[PDB]
């Protein structure tokens, strides 16, 4: 019937959200403004749906790296089938805004590895844009023929793997639609709500890498809602050995 | 050396059939209830207390005390075979780790003992076992755990001297590859490890293919963990020795407890470290429990005549005997070891912060007092003025070589928790180090921009701070703001200061060459016919007075106010350098926090009006 290792319905939406989608209707100048403007990331607000059935707001929280891209697929079909003359050059991408605020945000236990948070902070300290590298092409020279292997769609193609004939960055830079993400270093400061004043505060290194960079100025408040993660540091360039400790790292999916 | 399968036979006994009536006096099968709550996750720590254990099988508690990492192994593969039989419904996923157990499992099941094809035991646990020392094992200081007790449980105290904040550790790593479609596990021990490349999957065993794999993770399990170094009880250390320090890892729902400066108890398996001449490895402790007080929570007159008497002349004359005299002095020494550990709950920290000042080091030798004070007086630490560089206090990030990265550290405010704090050579002090005593003073509102400094320093003690002489003696021609060059302001926020001239009295230095001989010269120290007792004991007689916790008069606050109306009057008109101010009606409240609580007679209290005055007659005009 259906292959569960993934926990992705069809669309998790279609027999649950979709048509709700076309019985929430039944304010049109609202919901309609979005295709007139053209403006992306779709903001949709804290599912206070989740007071009736639990397992459609669980499923966005859960395994949100795998559902977030869902839920973009899901928009444009119905965007593209209702309005084929609007703008399709920039993509749309469904963010959570004003989500859960999340109890104990000073708490963060390991145990949400990869789930939606919201911090309430400051910022500190901001960086100037930075590209990052991912995977490319090589260069052939038997025939002069360019012969695809993974251009097929299928494949999930982690980048950090192949990072060899940094040559084909002089030449074919454009052509290898490496085009470079953009990564911004943050530093929010947690805002305890007037505590007596008792442990340190907690900072955490938020390292936003959507084009959303530098919407945030520095020193004001926060609202940050996003998406835990954990990388291994390594010990040595020169070595191979990795700790058994991880830093924390927040990716911002906001506007 | 034993069957393991009796041993696990009989824990699960144990742990099935034990059971305590102290529960409203009602039976509740307490281990029964933890069970039922690990199966349904709600509950994440187990502690097993071995005092129960002891109550039917004291042969089991010794066997576990000779070796704890195995039987603790033991035990938490003998909860996870318990757990799955109190299963009742189906799991309402918790967290992504329950969600991916529970897919393993009916894959696994999907699929319906080999040695490579089972879950590692500590992948598919989402439950922590610890254990509580035995009350049998009396504690045991730092200085005695040696080799020789590696491997056995033990329990040590001490005081919290650097810890990390909270971080991920990881215990089982997940890996998947793109040709198998498989997990691959590779659980974690040591501090280091090293990436998998080739990945084990039989489909792959067959095709020696390249299989590529990807280090994800999602389903990889995590547990809390933290580094902290404690150092020996300054009251145990002997007066020959110095503290030392040693390292302390804790795990799990056990973090988040220990504060810089806290007295804790730690239990747990002495277990060596290999960092990758010899076989050298390092020494740790893996913490099982750490404990505060339970018990907490809510004297005739024919044995002896101790209280009737005045302890300002009992207790100061069995205190610092090789003191040059200057016994006048020494009283505020006695205020100060009583300091204001008593205080009432409502915010007044400030009770405890008693920050005197004394100038002139090289008069009459003083200095020597200065490290008695530490080293006498319980629950305070010895401390240093000027002993190292900077970096003693405050915090910053250098290179390492064994371990640490971006750790805290305290300094000598936090060394001495609710204490005495000694400062010595204060003008060798830089200015910074003088704002950071003069952050004291604003009553701890710590916090600063600066990225290696965010820290609040809980500063309950007791600071003595010792002046020397700027370059020469005090000028009775030049008055004050003109002599010393340091404003005066910044030394007017002392509330006590302190200078001794040493003025060409012949008769007094007489008797100081007799004096200095009788010390180390004959066993009649406390020469007024006091027993001369175990040196133990003395600080225990103090401990028992501190207890009693006696009720100050609060009528007369309003008596002592009547009087305070000419102490400001003449002080002011007077326009000599010694002045007073509002800071005063601090001291004189503060005066009665000692002298009250010695007379225990509840009926009349008349004589502290003039014993409060009297410790300001000697105060005022001290010049």
């Amino acid at each position: 019937l259906v292959i569960w290792g993934t926990d992705v319905n069809v669309a998790a939406c279609k027999e649950n959200f979709q048509r709700f989608l076309q019985r929430f209707i039944d304010y049109m100048q609202r919901l309609g403004e979005i295709n007139v403007i053209g403006e992306p990331f779709l903001n949709v607000n804290c599912e206070h749906i989740k007071s009736f059935d639990k397992n459609l707001y669980r499923q966005l929280i859960s395994y949100p790296q795998e559902v977030i891209p869902t839920f973009d697929m899901a928009v444009n079909e119905i965007f593209f089938d209702r309005y084929p003359d609007s703008i399709l050059e920039h993509q749309i991408q469904v963010r959570p805004f004003n989500a859960l605020k999340t109890k104990n945000m000073r708490n963060l236990n390991p145990e949400d590895i990869d789930q939606l948070i919201t911090i309430s902070g400051m910022v500190i300290r901001t960086s100037q844009l930075i590209p990052e590298m991912q995977e490319a092409f090589f260069q052939c020279q038997v025939c002069a023929h360019t012969t695809r292997v993974e251009m097929d769609r299928g494949r999930i193609a982690e980048p950090s793997v192949c990072g060899r004939c940094h040559t084909t960055h002089s030449m074919a830079l454009i052509h290898n639609r490496s085009l470079f993400s953009d990564k911004q270093m943050i530093k929010l400061q947690e805002s305890p709500e007037d505590m007596p004043a008792g442990q340190t505060p907690h900072t955490v290194i938020l390292f936003a890498h959507n084009d959303l960079v530098d919407k945030v100025q520095p020193g004001d408040r926060v609202n940050v809602t996003g998406i835990y993660r954990a990388v291994p540091i390594r010990v040595n360039p020169r070595v191979s050995n990795v700790k058994s400790v991880y830093k924390t790292h927040i990716d911002v999916i906001h506007y | 050396l034993k069957d393991y399968a009796l041993e696990k036979e009989k824990v699960k006994k144990f742990l099935q059939e034990f059971y305590q009536d102290d529960e409203l006096g009602k039976k509740q099968f307490k281990y029964g209830n933890q069970l039922v709550r690990l199966a349904h996750r709600e509950q994440v720590a187990l502690y097993v207390d071995l005092d129960d254990v002891a109550e039917d099988d004291p042969e089991l508690v010794d066997s576990i005390c000779e070796n704890a990492r195995r039987y603790a192994k033991l035990f938490a593969d003998a909860v996870q075979e318990l757990l799955p039989q109190y299963k009742e419904r189906e799991v309402v996923n918790k967290d992504v780790l329950d969600v991916y157990i529970e897919h393993r499992l009916m894959m696994e099941q999907r699929s319906r003992r080999s040695p490579q094809n089972q879950y590692p035991a500590e992948l598919m646990r989402r439950f922590e076992l610890y254990f509580q020392g035995p009350s049998s094992n009396k504690p045991r200081v730092i200085r005695e755990v040696r080799a020789d007790s590696v491997g056995k449980l033990v329990t040590v105290r001490g005081i919290v001297t650097r810890v990390s904040e909270v971080k991920p550790k990881m215990v089982v790593a997940t890996y998947t590859c793109d040709q198998c479609g498989a997990e691959t596990y590779q659980p974690i021990q040591s501090p280091t490890f090293m990436p998998l490349i080739m990945c084990p999957s039989q489909e792959c065993q067959t095709n020696r293919s390249g299989g590529r794999l990807y280090l994800q993770t999602r389903g990889s399990r995590f547990i809390k963990f933290q580094e902290m170094k404690m150092q020996e009880h300054s009251d145990q250390v002997p007066v020959g020795n110095i503290p030392r320090s040693i390292t302390v890892l804790v795990e799990g729902e056990n973090t988040r407890i220990a504060q810089p400066g806290d007295h804790v108890s730690v239990t747990g398996i002495f277990l060596p470290i290999l960092r990758t001449q010899g076989l050298l490895s390092e020494t740790y402790l893996e913490a099982h429990r750490i404990v505060k007080m339970n018990k907490s929570e809510d004297t005739r007159e024919e044995l002896r005549q101790i209280a009737e008497e005045d302890f300002y002349e009992k207790l100061a004359a069995s205190i610092a005997p090789e003191i040059y005299g200057h016994e006048d002095v020494k009283k505020a020494l006695l205020l100060l070891l009583v300091g204001g550990v008593d205080q009432s709950p409502r915010g007044m920290k400030i009770r405890g912060n008693i920050n005197i000042c004394l100038m002139g080091d090289p008069g009459v030798a003083k200095s020597q007092l200065l490290s008695y004070i530490d080293r006498l007086a319980p629950r305070s630490q010895y401390t240093t003025g000027r002993g190292s560089s900077g970096v003693g206090l405050t915090a910053a990030v250098l290179r390492d070589s064994v371990s640490g990265e971006l750790t805290l550290e305290g300094g000598a405010l936090v060394l001495a928790d609710q204490g005495v704090c000694c400062i010595d050579e204060f003008d060798k002090m830089a200015e910074a180090d003088r704002t950071a005593i003069h952050e004291v003073m604003e009553q701890q509102t710590i916090s600063i921009a600066k990225a290696g400094i965010l820290t609040t320093l809980n500063a309950r003690c007791s600071i003595l701070a010792a002046a020397n002489p700027a370059y020469g003696r005090y000028n009775p021609r030049r008055s004050l703001e003109q002599n010393i060059q340091l404003p005066a302001a910044l030394l007017s926020r002392f509330d006590l200061l302190w200078l001794i001239q040493d003025r060409p009295d012949r008769d007094n230095d007489l008797r100081l060459a007799q004096h200095i001989t009788y010390v180390h010269q004959h066993s009649r120290q406390p020469p007024s016919q006091f027993e001369p007792l175990d040196m133990k004991l003395m600080r225990r007689y103090i401990a028992m007075c501190r207890e009693k916790q006696p009720m100050v008069p609060e009528s007369l606050a309003d008596y002592i106010t009547a009087a305070y109306v000419e102490m400001r009057r003449e002080a002011w008109a007077s326009k000599d350098a010694t002045y007073t101010s509002a800071r005063t009606l601090l001291a004189i409240l503060r005066l009665s926090t000692a002298l009250a609580r010695l007379r225990m007679v509840d009926v009349v209290e008349k004589e502290d009006v003039n014993e409060a005055i009297r410790l300001m007659e000697m105060s005022k005009d001290s010049l």
